[PDB]
């Protein structure tokens, strides 16, 4: 009993840990790519304000 | 800032155009008011120290 509750704590706090990491990473990637596209629609505003400009 | 410095190099490089069409107009009629005005007395010019 205690070599599986021993067992069965450690297998249990591993996978809490992989799946809080996995969480963490998909919730940055999609964070990233949030971020990008926000900043890549800036660019294209920035070069619509450029062109009036110069016109 | 980009875009502010494009818009004073496209009114400095106006600037430039603009100057070179004077250049070029005050050319075309300075040979004009010359030809009108005579350039009697050029050969004087060439002797003040020579």
């Amino acid at each position: 009993e205690q070599l599986a509750n021993a067992r069965r704590d450690y297998e249990a706090e591993i996978a809490r840990a992989r799946q809080e990491a996995a969480k963490i990473v998909a919730q940055a990637q999609e964070r990233a790519k949030q971020q990008e596209a926000e900043i890549i629609a800036q660019a294209r505003r920035e070069a619509e304000r450029l062109k009036e400009e110069a016109r | 800032a980009q875009a502010e410095q494009e818009r004073i190099r496209m009114l400095s490089e106006a600037k430039s155009q603009i100057a070179d069409l004077v250049t070029l107009t005050a050319s075309r009629v300075l040979g004009a008011e010359l030809q009108a005005r005579g350039h009697d007395a050029l050969i004087a010019e060439s002797l003040a120290a020579l």
